[PDB]
């Protein structure tokens, strides 16, 4: 899907921590989301930072440049 | 709807994020805004990143700093 495509070039702007977090997320990897306090352990990130990557994340796939119209 | 007419379709989409490296990244930002200069949806794209709360990125031809600070 064109969806998967942006996604994929979405998640390569992003560090790896940036990255992993949003993959564990939003369960793109394995299919499991997982929630905001395994997010943090596993990345060592706090609920504030997790918010503020899926905010970025989120901002960039709805940004008019790569909009799948 | 609008958004079939963002020229912004035409660019690198890393353009309009610019990552504050030490410092504003005042050359990118301009290099973003000037691209928004000559969209024609400029009001439509930067209404719809206020009123749906897009916090990063160059939208509408303004900055994720300058939309923050309108919005308190
Ligand atoms: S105003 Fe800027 S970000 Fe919005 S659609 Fe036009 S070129 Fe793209």
């Amino acid at each position: 899907t064109l969806l998967q495509d942006q996604l994929q070039s979405v998640l390569d702007t992003l560090s790896e921590r940036e990255a992993g977090v949003v993959r564990l997320r939003f369960g793109l990897t394995d299919g499991q989301p997982r929630t905001l306090d395994e997010i943090g352990q596993v990345y060592g990130v706090t609920r504030e930072r997790i918010r503020q990557i899926e905010s970025k994340t989120m901002s960039k796939l709805r940004h008019p440049s790569r909009s799948q119209v | 709807d609008w958004r079939h007419k963002a020229v912004c379709r035409d660019e690198d989409p890393e353009l309009f994020f610019p990552v504050g490296n030490s410092g504003p990244a005042l050359a990118q930002i301009a290099d973003a805004k000037l691209v928004c200069n000559r969209c024609p949806v400029t009001t439509e794209c930067l209404s719809w990143a206020l009123n749906t709360g897009q916090d990063s990125g160059v939208w509408g031809g303004m900055s994720e700093d300058e939309r923050r600070a309108l919005k308190r």
